[PDB]
């Protein structure tokens, strides 16, 4: 899941199932490109070098979920966060809890630039087709991409990158007949509450 | 090296008694038989200094008798419930002197067995109608008890002295040229009496008069006599003991049966020995602090009934006798006069022991024609403060603190420990 | 400082045995619990097992018949073997110094006392990919320019395996305005990518993308025209 | 000044006897004066020795005024002076443990050699006299080996090991 | 002239005790109440020689309490017949740790009334099925008993001293500048515990370490603390007290009813004063004979259960607590460290008392959830004899002959006679 | 300063007895346990003067045993009414020697329950028919009694002293250079036997002979021996105890069932020791007051059965043995000869106790084949007044006053009090 926070505000990240017995939640952080590293063990005990800005909910009340709280968040806390739940009434878990990606919203609003291409004549002469939709120059790094064949959403053949830092691509595999049969196709890109549509026609 | 004030004692008593009567039970459970040999051996010289009244051992015996009484209240003696209301009547059909009653036959609808069953049961009390108990009364009845003091030989337990000042003419705070060392005392009966000491012991030579501070009129004056005085208290008041065991929890008596119409309870004092003992008291007071004065006696100054009467025990029932006949002489400093004394008395079941924890009732008198011939063997007095212009000194009876009664018997005894 | 470093083959074929080593310094392996942990791409980590020289060793029950963790005190290292691999076993694998701890309560809660582990020191990790292909080289199609006053012009590079492919333009004489997008792994298990330049519309210079794929030993110049 | 010979793998007993018939406290110690055993009233106590898993004593006898030390599953390294400290008297008894290992096979071939290496304490000088199943005396020292055998020498072989005027016999089976 | 060794003692004890509880019965019959002082007086000079461990007064008290145990077996305690065979089952349906279960709930085909008639009766035992009780089983039961030590004052009666060495730091065999001469001891509680002195009596100034022979590790080392250590043992195990009277000659209890399912039995030791007392033990050991060594403690060396665990009672039920948490402390000859102890324990009914006359069984526990707070007042050690190359000395617990506990109590008491 | 003759003594006794047997009851009720020491300490010098026959303790101990006997007659023991007439018959169907019988089985028309109902009840008696009891008869019976002496330790308690002449050779009124100061005696078993002392005390070195006035033959002679003489008495007579309880006030015994055909009751004396001790008695007499004479012992001079026979108890039934075997000896001033004695004995239930206040009857002997091995520890003689012409002297047994047995016990004990 994702949590987004402006610098200096408190963030709360929840992880795992509701508690059943007494517990020892362990928390880990993973910065991009880096190995996972410990934040907290034993619900709220921190190893040397973690600031007291990070705190964890105790293993206290039954039927509640673990929460990591991070106060006074800074850009260097923009990371993935995982947990590992020990519970007296559950087995050892050999998979971590699902990771929550903390986005720190320092800079607002930079909208994408989108470019859409039809297939090359060389690809049509290879009895193939790809529509190529390229997205660049935006911030924050969160986009969603969808395609249409005339007005019908496209369910098959759409392939898309993860944005990195920060531009992205999306592709739509067609046959030349499927390309030529529709009046046009659209590539839609949604970023920060608004959607850009680019169209291309045979 | 002799050192004073420790809170240890040992108890010895027993010859023919067992259980049943309360002091017999206290000897049985606090003491073992006594071992009759005291050599004492007064050693030559060995100091000339003693104060009797600043003795914590007095308090030790006194507060321990109070605890033994409280232990006798634990099994039989009933804190609740029956005192609520009384349906009493008078037996008098024609009256002179507006006499009411110090004792009346009453009825009470007493709870009997099972749930909310009651019967009319006879009762006796000492006031009027309705009226009930004030905060508490605890009924003492018990199937097998009676009450007469028994000699308790108090001992210094092991190796300690009781140092014993034997001096026939001691001053209270003064020198003692004969002090001996003894393990056990001769046996002191725990007497509970006001104004006079009863049973007691007697002075070896002549009447002795002692006070903690004779200048201070607040301190009681104890008098010890070389000769006893006859006192005799008969009560022909009749009862038939009737125990009614109806419920497993309830335990109750009926009293008030039979006839007799006695005048209250009565007592007498043979003035023949009262005259000589107080005649010697006024000589002794004149020789000690009243060098040329008329000495007068006056009755108790007022207060609680136990403080206004010669109040004493004759069998677990508590008595209250009028003090006027003992204390009605203006002893003019020349000569004295004859005749004899009868004292009016009253009796109650009901006594305010301890503090305010609760009152205790010796509720079944048993039989009748019970008589206590006793020896007065001491006096407790207080001076009434006066002028020098009146050319007289006046004394009233005093007491009401059994520590002073213990001081009159423990007047020769101080436990001390020994070091090299 | 305790330092851990994992190593391995990088590419494994299905049903073969993955084998990894974790060299340790700053501590001796007997004095510590060790775990192997792995994390597939885009997924949360998974604990493989923990091992101790005492024999205080237990594995993930899903991997129990396939996995072995071991310690070698003479070389002061930790090792992992995992038999029978499939593409589900592609992950970055990590070695971690594992610390044991306990939650202890009153004896009325003896049933609720338990032991736990957490990982304190980690190594940088070894990427493992399991796949079934010896090689595949690309195809390259141009992306001709068409509109804008400055216009995008590019190349689409399609169906190669394994990564990477390098692209330069004009033999490196064009580097401003140039963007080579990362590869998409397609559902076929092959990669494709695109590269574009942004150039003016008036047209005097020639544009060529220079695509190279060293694993297939393939190099393709593609001239791009309107 | 007493010597007891023990056989490796078989139990042995050492005995300590008082002049009083009462159960009184005793302790057993080894030559380096480390506790092996003792009693605490009527309770048995063992001491921090190599014999700790294997030492015992019959407590019924303590109430008769005599106190054994019993050692099970005896090994050659259990050979030591052992002492007992009772009545302020010190009894000393020297336990020596011996054993026998054939170096040659359990199943010998025709017309071969038997090789026997006895097990003995370090710093000891054993003496040995072996015998065949029928009628042949064998003499020797540290390692006894018969260089020539016959097929008439199958059966139970007996060998005496002797030390300090005392002797024990070992039994082995050869085919 | 003073003359030593005579086997004469006199028992003194009582305050509120009567019959019922077993040491209360022993005080009531073997003792009489004590005289609570004594004077003692040291006299100037009077010898500087004494030996604590060559005192036969120790054997006489030990033998007497053993004889009082034997006399307690005469009325209610049963020598035969019912330990024969067992049919027990376990409460566990689902298991970890291969726990088995020390208390097994059984059914027994028990003889009841008349001839050869039986009923199924609940019973409890500790091993499995069949097995029975080894060669003897003497069941204690009895309707009104309980077991807690009582102080017993021991005297030197009609003509003996107890000599009391009052040297605060007495060696044990060395000089004593203050011998005093006392009639009775202050009241020793006859405690039966191994390894640790419980209830006990404390050192006056500092921790004291004593031995008959410090060079010889076979002789036990006694330790006396000047401050106690808190130890608190609680058993939440439940039973309904049921007792079935069926035939007059048989008499039997039915334990094991109800639920509660507790972990074993348990104890706590509050370690703040265990650190201080054992820190002073290793300080005193370095000051006495280990002048620059590291001092290790190790758990029990091996033996019977009464040797390998802290064997003591909390009511005549016999408890056996783990000793590893007491003796897992290497005291390096530097500074000390924080934190606290909790101890596993077991409870047994069976104890091989006396010699091999027979096993005794306190078999019906009464009620459930019973806690015993005690002071540890001293320790008993047996040194694990060492080397000097190791730069350490190791100590393990000791005790087991109850004469060593009597030597910790009677370290200042020896009865001797006067001749002229 | 030491001063003499105080009647204040303390009692100590008890090992393992409680009620039931009469002396055991008397120990339990008159004494506390003994406390086993004494120092004694024979101080150097301190006079050479004593008189053992001028000691009022003897009269006190004797009076106290009779007082405790009188008190044991209070609860069970029966003053009236059924000794009235005897319908006895004789067992014999063929007779020689004109024997009659002594113990006879009788039949009685005895009162039972309600008003004037009667049944035939067995009785036993010792004369013929009619005859009954003379002036009184008090039947002991009682449901739980027997009669065996127990030691009574007599003390001079806290303060006074018992002085003890320890000299082995003391003349009775003579010097004693070894006198110790002791608090208590070692336990005196109160034996009521005439002529021979049974159990008693033994002399420390040789036969010692003690008499109040040797010239006056009217005074008794107490002989003490350093070694005892065996006497073994046996009664194979059988009885069934058959107590009958009929109306509420009547409770009766009906001894008489079963058979035995016994020769009376019997006793034997081992004569080797009797010969060594009497051979030494005549040797001591020759050294003391009979320098050159032949000394005869003759049987009793006449009087009551208690005076003419060796009369003593073997269970509180009273026995009477013929003295002639003990005293048929003429000791010439030379030597002795070998062999043995058997003595005739008889038993009675009826004995006169006290003055003439009443006879007592230990009417129920219970069971049979009862035997009392005893030690003779002294002899009570009187000299027969002789001449010098006869060239012989004669002694007869004597005494009968139990105060003289108490002089054999208190020969070394005198209470004195102490002044400074």
């Amino acid at each position: 899941t994702f949590v987004s926070v402006a610098p200096g505000q408190t963030a709360r990240i929840t992880c795992g199932e509701e508690s059943l017995g007494s517990r020892s939640v362990i928390w880990y952080q993973q910065r991009p490109g880096q190995a996972p590293s410990l934040i907290i063990y034993n619900n709220n005990d921190r190893p040397s070098g973690i600031p007291d800005r990070f705190s964890g909910s105790p293993g206290s009340t039954f039927g509640t979920t673990a929460t990591l709280t991070i106060t006074s968040v800074e850009a260097g806390d923009e990371a993935d966060y995982y947990c590992h739940i020990w519970d007296s009434r559950r087995p050892t878990n050999w998979v971590f809890g699902e990771g929550t990606t903390l986005i720190v919203l320092s800079q607002p609003k930079a909208a994408p630039s989108v470019t859409l291409f039809p297939p090359s004549s060389e690809e049509l002469q290879a009895n193939k087709a790809t529509l190529v939709c390229l997205i660049s120059d935006f911030y924050p790094g969160a986009v969603t991409v969808a395609w249409k064949a005339d007005s019908s959403p496209v369910k098959a053949g759409v392939e898309t990158t993860t944005p990195s830092k920060y531009a992205a691509s999306s592709y739509l595999s067609l046959t030349p007949e499927q390309w030529k049969s529709h009046k046009s196709y659209s590539c839609q890109v949604t970023h920060e509450g608004s959607t850009v549509e680019k169209t291309v026609a045979p | 090296v002799w050192k004073d004030a420790e809170t240890t004692l040992f108890c010895a008593s027993d010859a023919k008694a067992y259980e049943t009567e309360k002091h017999n039970v206290w000897a049985t459970h606090a003491c073992v038989p006594t071992d009759p040999n005291p050599q004492e051996i007064h050693l030559e010289n060995v100091t000339e200094e003693f104060n009797m009244w600043k003795n914590n051992m007095v308090e030790q015996m006194h507060t321990d008798i109070i605890s033994l009484w409280d232990q006798s209240l634990k099994p039989c003696v009933k804190l609740t419930p029956l005192c609520v209301t009384l349906q009493c009547t008078n037996v008098t059909n024609n009256i002179t002197d507006d006499m009411r009653g110090e004792l009346k036959n009453c009825s009470f609808n007493m709870t009997t067995e099972l749930r909310d069953k009651k019967q009319k049961v006879y009762s006796l009390f000492y006031r009027y109608r309705l009226i009930n108990c004030n905060t508490s009364a605890i009924t003492q009845a018990c199937p097998k008890v009676s009450f007469e003091p028994i000699p308790i030989h108090y001992c210094a337990p092991a190796g300690f002295a009781i140092l014993k000042c034997k001096d026939k003419k001691f001053n209270g705070t003064g020198p003692c040229p004969s002090v001996s060392t003894v393990q056990c005392t001769h046996g002191i009966k725990p007497v509970v009496s006001t104004q006079l000491l009863l049973n007691g012991s007697l002075a070896e030579e002549e009447v002795m008069i002692r006070s903690e501070n004779i200048t201070n009129n607040a301190k009681n004056i104890l008098v010890q006599f070389n000769t006893p005085v006859q006192i005799n208290c008969t009560r022909p008041n009749n009862n038939t003991r009737k125990s009614i065991r109806i419920g497993p929890g309830q335990a109750f008596y009926a009293t008030g049966d039979i006839i007799g119409d006695i005048r209250q309870a009565h007592c007498n004092v043979s003035k023949a020995t009262w005259n000589e003992t107080l005649g010697k008291v006024v000589k002794q007071l004149r020789k000690h602090f009243g060098n040329n004065t008329i000495i007068r006696f006056a009755n108790s100054s007022g207060g609680d009934l136990e403080v206004t009467t010669h109040s004493f025990n004759c069998g677990g029932e508590f008595f209250y006798c009028n003090t006027s006949g003992l204390f009605n002489s203006t002893w003019i400093s020349n000569t004295s006069v004859n005749d004899s004394i009868t004292l009016p008395c009253r009796i109650k079941q009901i006594i305010n022991m301890w503090q305010r924890i609760g009152q205790a009732m010796y509720a079944p008198p048993i039989q009748g024609v019970i008589r206590c011939v006793s020896n007065i063997t001491g006096l407790i007095l207080t001076r009434d403060g006066g002028s020098t212009n009146s050319t007289t000194e006046t004394f009233r009876p005093g007491g009401g603190d059994m520590r002073d009664n213990w001081r009159s018997e423990l007047y020769k005894y101080k436990v001390v420990k020994i070091e090299p | 400082q305790v330092h851990l470093q994992e190593s391995g083959p990088g590419l494994v074929k299905p049903s073969e045995t993955l084998s990894l080593t974790c060299n340790v310094s700053g501590t001796l392996v007997r004095d510590n619990y060790w775990s192997w942990i792995r994390q597939p791409l885009g997924k949360q980590p998974e604990w493989i097992g923990y091992v101790h020289d005492s024999g205080d060793t237990n594995y993930n029950p899903s991997l129990k018949s396939r996995v072995h963790l071991s310690l070698d005190k003479s070389k002061n290292l930790v090792s992992l073997r995992l038999t029978g691999v499939t593409a589900a076993d592609s992950a970055i694998y990590y070695c971690a110094t594992t610390k044991h701890g306990r939650r202890i309560y009153g004896v009325v809660a003896f049933k609720e006392w338990f032991t736990y582990f957490y990982m304190d020191v980690w190594g940088k990790g070894t990427s493992v990919t399991v796949s079934s292909a010896s090689t595949k080289g690309p195809s390259v199609f141009p992306l001709a320019p068409s509109s804008g006053g400055t216009a995008a012009l590019g190349c689409l590079v399609k169906d190669y395996f394994p990564e990477p492919v390098t692209v330069s333009w004009n033999s490196g004489a064009l580097t401003s305005g140039v963007h080579t997008f990362p590869a998409v792994l397609q559902s076929s298990g092959l990669y494709s990518l695109s590269s574009v330049v942004t150039v003016p519309s008036s047209g005097t210079q020639t544009y060529i993308c220079n695509v190279n794929h060293k694993p297939s030993n393939t190099k393709v110049d593609k001239r791009v025209e309107p | 000044k007493k010597v007891v010979l023990g056989k490796k793998g078989d139990t042995v007993e050492l005995t300590c006897t008082a002049s009083q018939k009462k159960s009184i406290q005793f302790h057993w110690k080894n030559s380096n004066q480390i506790k092996i055993l003792g009693n605490q009233g009527s309770f048995l106590t063992k001491g921090p020795s190599k014999l700790n898993d294997r030492a015992d004593s019959r407590r019924s006898l303590w109430d008769q005024g005599n106190f054994p030390l019993i050692i099970k599953n005896l090994k050659i390294e259990d050979s030591d002076t052992y002492i007992c400290e009772v009545e302020d008297q010190k009894e000393e008894v020297q336990l020596l443990v011996f054993g026998l290992t054939a170096n040659s096979d359990t199943h010998l071939l025709q017309g071969q050699s038997l090789t026997l290496t006895l097990e003995s304490p370090p710093g000891s000088s054993p003496s040995v006299q072996c015998r065949s199943p029928r009628g042949k005396n064998i003499q020797g020292g540290k390692t006894l080996s018969v260089s020539q055998l016959e097929l008439q020498d199958s059966g139970t072989w007996t060998c005496t090991v002797l030390q300090n005027q005392k002797k024990v016999e070992f039994k082995i089976d050869i085919v």
